């Protein structure tokens, strides 16, 4: 004669990532970081490219 | 929730999605496409 | 008999081009046209660069 069964079961997490990367050019840099010293008509579109 | 164009079709008594990602996904990269995997004999 | 006159315009094989007036064609050295297209990235995870 049979008896009901119980089962019991634990699974645990999985740890992944994602990477993207994104690189900005010296010249950019220093057009971005002027902290107020240009502003002629040539650089802003240099900073607008 | 959101009308979405993609295609369901039905199998069976089950219905399901049937997508086929290439287009919108893997299309214009350097990646290579999974389902396309090798065998051995 | 009396000829026939076709025009370029009304034929089939006029769609497959996009055709301009240029009157000054004959001093053009090299004329150049340009693309400017870019592409999309996926992003992954592992000891991939």
């Amino acid at each position: 004669v049979d008896q009901p069964v119980h089962n019991y079961m634990v699974k645990r997490i999985h740890k992944r990532s994602l990477s993207a990367a994104f690189a900005i050019a010296s010249e950019a840099l220093s057009l971005l970081s002027n902290t107020y010293v240009d502003g002629t008509e040539i650089d802003s579109s240099l900073r607008i490219r | 929730n959101a009308r979405v164009p993609a295609d369901l079709v039905i199998v069976g008594d089950k219905l399901v999605f049937l997508e086929a990602l290439e287009r919108r996904v893997y299309q214009a990269t350097r990646v290579a496409y999974p389902l396309i995997g090798n065998i051995d004999i | 008999n009396t000829l026939n006159f076709v025009r370029f315009l009304e034929l089939g094989l006029s769609v497959a081009c996009i055709c301009t007036k240029f009157p000054e064609l004959a001093y053009v050295r090299d004329g150049v046209i340009q693309f400017e297209v870019q592409q999309p990235m996926i992003a992954r995870d592992g000891p991939h660069p």
